[PDB]
């Protein structure tokens, strides 16, 4: 299947309280790998994969520099949209960035991006063409010009076909056994009494790799997706993940409803009743 | 291998 | 913007009591960042909590895991207490092991 590698930077500004909170989390896949905090005691950027231990004190040094300077552009940004927008320094405001590249079963390129924001809400983006940006309000349109007239996007382009890919399959081929591996969902299913004689199904699935699952529940062959609750693919704290999905039914007619569970780590998709 | 410049806004 | 946070409070395994375990705190959808996440057993926090899983969704609301091991009892009770902007209180979620 196919494989991303994604950076996730966020700065926050804390006005009164020294400079701002500045971070750094990499992810191969659904898996954090690497991760920079200005907040840590000394920071530097640190494995966050046991796979990572297979590079050398040079990676981190790199990185290290490379996170260093990142901050140090980001702290001139928060001041900057000040500008910009006519804001006070006495509130807080928050940088989001997210760049990465993805690749197919065969390593080749599948796309890149980069995508930013202000304070929750888009700034600025790379097109799927990676040659031209995209500004969501006048301030960006500022930042737009300054990055076509140094030819932004042509450095960036390099680094997501090139760079970015490169490292995505050196990742890979590193972390094998963690990344390219499958781990079955387990299932059961949870009944809740409810007023008015209805009956809540919950279906779990849990300890399963990669994230990519598909709860539904079915009531006759038809899947009931209008009326479930659903909780977001979530992580349990050991590389593996979880989700649920629920359904009100009449009380004394559980046994009709059937929870179907698809996941690369089940041949045939589970099956499962009260 | 994270981006190394993020150009200022 | 502003976007309160949901709190999901669950075990890597279903719990048996004596047997090691994971407890996660799953914090989501929530701007602006600026959040203080507890764990706490029996009222009083716990001390070795791992922070892990930051992100984003594609609406820039921040997601982000404490998770932390430990050995259900019969007793023990378990919660994840969250402060944020969004909230006019500290919100407690206690974990319901029979979900």
């Amino acid at each position: 299947g196919p494989h991303s590698l994604r950076y996730f930077v966020t700065a926050v500004s804390r006005p009164g309280l020294g400079e701002p909170r500045y971070m750094e989390v990499g992810y191969v896949d659904d898996t954090e790998f690497v991760r920079f905090d200005s907040d840590a005691e000394n920071p530097r950027y640190e494995p966050r994969a046991r796979w990572m231990e297979q590079e050398g004190p040079e990676y981190w040094e790199r990185e290290t520099q490379k996170a260093k300077g990142n901050e140090q552009s980001f702290r001139v940004d928060l001041r900057t949209l000040l500008g910009y927008y006519n804001q006070s320094k006495g509130g807080s405001h928050t940088i989001q960035v997210i760049s990465g590249c993805e690749v197919g079963s065969d390593g080749r390129l599948l796309r890149g991006y980069q995508q930013y924001a202000y304070d929750g809400c888009d700034y600025i983006a790379l097109n799927e063409d990676l040659k031209t940006w995209t500004a969501a309000d006048m301030a960006a349109l500022i930042t737009k010009h300054k990055w076509e007239q140094a030819g932004e996007a042509e450095r960036l382009r390099a680094y997501l076909e090139g760079t970015c890919v490169e490292w995505l399959r050196r990742y890979l081929k590193n972390g094998n056994a963690t990344l390219l591996r499958t781990d079955s969902p387990k299932a059961h299913v949870t009944h809740h009494s409810r007023p008015e004689d209805k009956v809540t199904l919950r279906c779990w699935a849990l300890g399963f790799y990669p994230a990519d699952i598909t709860l539904t529940w079915q009531l006759n062959g038809e899947e009931l997706i209008q009326d479930m609750e659903l909780v977001e693919t979530r992580p349990a704290g050991d590389g593996t993940f979880q989700k649920w999905a629920s359904v009100v039914v009449p009380l004394g007619k559980e046994q009709y409803y059937t929870c179907h569970v698809y996941h690369q780590g089940l041949p045939e998709p589970l099956t499962l009743r009260w | 291998f994270a981006p190394g410049n993020y150009p200022a806004w | 913007i502003q976007k309160t946070p949901q709190i999901q409070v669950y075990s890597r395994h279903p719990p048996e009591n004596g047997k090691p375990n994971i407890l996660n705190c799953y914090v989501t959808q929530f701007h602006p960042p600026h959040i203080e996440i507890q764990m706490l057993k029996n009222g009083k926090k716990i001390p070795k909590v791992e922070m892990s899983d930051m992100s984003f969704s594609k609406d820039w609301s921040f997601y982000i895991l404490a998770h932390t091991e430990f050995t259900p009892t019969e007793t023990d009770t378990y919660a994840c207490r969250v402060k944020h902007d969004s909230m006019a209180e500290p919100k407690t979620v206690y974990w319901d092991r029979d979900m």
